[PDB]
């Protein structure tokens, strides 16, 4: 039920 | 220790700052400082809110960090569902189920390195297809059936101590041009002595690699 979208900070860079 | 010291011990404290990618919009993040690296005390391991990934930033000496401010908020140190289920899985390989927005469930094989400092309900975990430091409350994925721990040749806790630790080392790699992948080993996993936390320059991700120099 976990989400890879959540996993890292949405702003990338 | 409740009484303070002249050095500011900013570990375990909720913080807040502005992140600015060069010539980009200023973002506002808050989070929890998990640890400070002894081989370079300028570096703090931070966990942002809503973000599973653990980041390594030199907060005071960095230029991308703005308005670094410590909240009076307290981290919810709390209940351990089971002191035995957690660490019955540490050092073991696992398959962590994640599902995409479409609804297509996937799997990611990985290994549970340790238990998180400051937020004890969270576990240190790294994945093979993506070797960086993540933080998840696995105690939940197991109860819901999204986490499978599988039988492996992992003896868990010369017989005498060996000088094995590679912490403090300096590393370089075969980048296809693109500068050079330089960095430094900062930690040795206490459950798998072959696995190390590495921190490269020009990067704020904690990579969890397995160093043996030969398979």
């Amino acid at each position: 039920a976990r989400t890879k979208q959540t996993a890292r900070k949405s702003t990338g860079g | 220790s409740p009484v303070s010291q002249p050095r500011r011990n900013i570990v375990g404290c909720r913080i807040q700052h502005g992140w600015k990618e060069g010539n980009g919009p200023v973002t506002q993040w808050k989070g929890t400082v998990l640890d400070q690296v002894p081989v370079n005390p300028s570096l703090y391991l931070i966990k942002y809110d809503g973000f599973d990934c653990v980041y390594g930033l030199e907060l005071n000496k960095d230029e991308r960090v703005s308005a670094l401010e410590v909240l009076p908020d307290r981290v919810a140190t709390s209940r351990i569902s089971d002191a035995h289920l957690a660490d019955t899985m540490i050092g073991k390989a696992v398959e962590h189920m994640f599902e995409t927005e479409d609804g297509s469930k996937d799997e990611w094989r990985g290994m549970v390195l340790a238990r998180a400092p400051v937020m004890n309900t969270w576990f240190y975990i790294t994945y093979e297809k993506d070797p960086v430091l993540y933080m998840y409350q696995l105690l939940d994925d197991y109860k819901e059936g999204d986490l499978r721990i599988m039988p492996d040749s992992n003896d868990s806790p010369e017989p005498g101590e060996v000088v094995d630790s590679l912490v403090g080392k300096q590393v370089e790699y075969a980048k296809e041009d693109g500068s050079k992948r330089t960095g430094m080993v900062i930690h040795q996993v206490e459950a798998k002595p072959s696995v190390y936390f590495i921190k490269f320059d020009d990067d704020f991700h904690i990579y969890v690699y397995d160093l043996v120099k030969t398979s």
